[PDB]
């Protein structure tokens, strides 16, 4: 059981979708961190390890 | 041997005879279809078609029309048609509507629903009196109210007061009120409807009340009757969510029931049994004290009572020859028949564990230990010492 | 010939209309059955030629 | 009268450059196409 495509006017299974589809968006921004790196850190070097 | 032979004689001739007579008759019917029959069946098909949508008849308007409510969200103003008339119909009955163009084309359901199936039972109850044995005094409040006016309503007329009307089984869990309701209704000799009030709760609108209404209609046909609405506590006053609700329909259902208590004519012939955990598990809005009559208060079995209950259980239990009933009663203090039922079963489990056929007295102590376990009280000697 | 024929026969099934899905609650006396169509309401409907 | 209304959804998820999962206001989720006229640089997830 997973999401799948059906035709609009034939109402049948013509095509398949990944299950990834029709589920929560994954990072609503772009995925990665802005220019902030291990250089910018400044912590907490050990615990970051 | 001969007692077999005689029954054998009767039962073979009646069954066998009947089979041959049915077998021939299916042919004898179908060969002639000339004249009246062919005409009748043909018209009925034409007026109808395929598929036929279930409907419900809300009311009749006196001009050969009716107001109907479909399972689809719309409701509709339809014509009354076919062999089924408004004289042959009655409101609240499920009716066949033709799909394309809504008109009553017939009926085949005749007010048959999946709620109607569960409520129905016109047979005698399973338990007879003192299966249900004992809470004798409790039976000696339910019988007074429930058995007696059905049997002779005369008594009350000579007494000079209104008959009793309903009973409220309330108080302790585990006293078997859900079983007790059965016991009495056998003794009287009457029809026994049983419905669980949880199935009168619906997330569909106007459906809640339709289901309550079906009960009293049925009850009146098969009168005298005792109707058991099991768990009126389960309509209760509860709420599913308060941010998308669910707590509207609860009220409308509760209300439809308070009205037909008295309002289904002043009769003790339309008895009700309302089982409830306590009264404060119900909607607090209530009908007056005499309309429901006596409220029946279940409380814990005393020392004598739980000998009776215990005794019933252990007769059924096999291979307990090393158990003596009294000694079980000595160690234990007052408790429900519910927990006696569990102790006896936990004692089979222990003896099955060990792989030994016998069930000891010693065994039973281990079972007492398990049941009592988390009832411990040390503030008993907190006050006393 | 086998291959071209099949690709066209599956297309023919798509073009012809949908189906639904019920469960038989009871049998009624015109040789129809009371079905509850699971995602919608009830429909009383005629048997097949295989049923 | 000859221009006609239009339907609103929101891009629920990007399926492809030329295929989008939109969730219609009317009701059902759809896979739609991309017109020549709308550029895919404008399209992205979560935009109306
Ligand atoms: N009078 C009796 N004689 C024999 N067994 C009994 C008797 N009363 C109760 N019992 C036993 O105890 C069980 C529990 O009773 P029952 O299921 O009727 O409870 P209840 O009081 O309606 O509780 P709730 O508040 O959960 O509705 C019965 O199934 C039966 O095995
Ligand atoms: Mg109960």
């Amino acid at each position: 059981s997973m999401s799948v495509a059906l035709h609009r006017h034939s109402n049948a299974l013509v095509d398949i979708l990944p299950p990834d589809s029709d589920s929560s968006i994954s990072v609503m921004g772009e995925n990665e961190k802005p220019d902030v790196t291990y250089a910018d850190v400044g912590g907490l070097d050990m615990q970051k390890q | 041997t001969r007692c077999k032979l005689k029954l054998l004689r009767m039962e073979r001739i009646k069954d066998h005879l009947l089979l041959e007579e049915e077998f021939v008759s299916n042919s004898e019917i179908l060969k002639p279809f000339e004249k009246k029959q062919e005409e009748e069946k043909k018209q009925l098909e034409e007026i109808r078609g395929n598929p036929l949508s279930i409907g419900t008849l809300e009311e009749i308007i006196d001009d050969d029309h009716a107001i109907v409510t479909s399972p689809t969200m719309p409701d509709y103003y339809v014509s009354i048609l076919s062999f089924v008339d408004k004289e042959l119909l009655e409101p609240g009955c499920s009716v066949l509507l033709h799909h394309k163009t809504m008109s009553i084309v017939g009926v085949l359901q005749d007010d048959a629903d999946p709620m109607v199936s569960v409520m129905k039972m016109d047979k005698s109850p399973t338990e007879s009196y003192s299966d249900i044995g004992g809470l004798e005094s409790q039976i000696q409040e339910i019988k007074e109210s429930v058995e007696l006016p059905l049997t002779h309503p005369e008594l009350y007329e000579e007494m000079g007061i209104k008959p009793p009307k309903g009973v409220i089984l309330y108080g302790a869990p585990g006293t078997g009120k859900t079983l007790l309701a059965k016991a009495v209704a056998n003794q009287t000799s009457a029809t026994f409807l049983r419905i669980v009030g949880s199935e009168l709760i619906q997330k569909y609108l106007g459906d809640g009340p339709r289901l309550c209404r079906q009960i009293f209609k049925v009850a009146g046909e098969n009168a005298p009757s005792i109707v058991f609405i099991d768990e009126i506590d389960a309509i209760g006053t509860k709420r599913y969510d308060s941010n998308s609700g669910g707590e509207r329909e609860i009220q409308r259902t509760m209300l439809e029931l308070l009205n037909q208590l008295d309002g289904f004519d002043d009769r003790g012939d339309v008895k009700v049994i309302m089982a409830t955990n306590k009264i404060e598990t119900l909607d607090p809005a209530l009908i007056r004290p005499g309309r429901i009559d006596r409220k029946i208060l279940f409380e814990n079995p005393d020392l004598s009572t739980k000998k009776k209950i215990l005794g019933i259980h252990t007769s059924k239990m096999n291979l307990s020859e090393d158990v003596n009933l009294e000694t079980l009663v000595t160690t234990k203090d007052d408790l429900s028949g519910a927990d006696i039922q569990a102790m006896c079963t936990e004692a089979g489990l222990l003896a099955l564990r060990e792989r030994r056929m016998q069930v000891t007295a010693e065994d039973f102590k281990q079972a007492k230990e398990r049941v009592m376990k988390n009832k411990v009280e040390e503030n008993l000697e907190g006050l006393y010492l | 010939n086998d291959k071209v024929r099949f690709i066209k026969d599956e297309l023919r099934l798509l073009q012809e209309p949908g189906s639904y899905v019920g469960e038989v609650i009871k049998i009624v006396s015109d040789k129809k059955v009371l079905v509850k169509v699971q995602p919608e309401g009830k429909y009383i409907v005629d048997v097949a030629k295989d049923i | 009268l000859q221009s006609i209304g239009q339907l609103i959804g929101e891009v629920m998820k990007e399926l492809s450059e030329e295929k989008y999962i939109v969730k219609a206001s009317s009701g059902p989720r759809y896979i739609v196409g991309v017109r020549n006229s709308v550029d895919r640089s404008k399209l992205k997830k979560g935009v109306r």
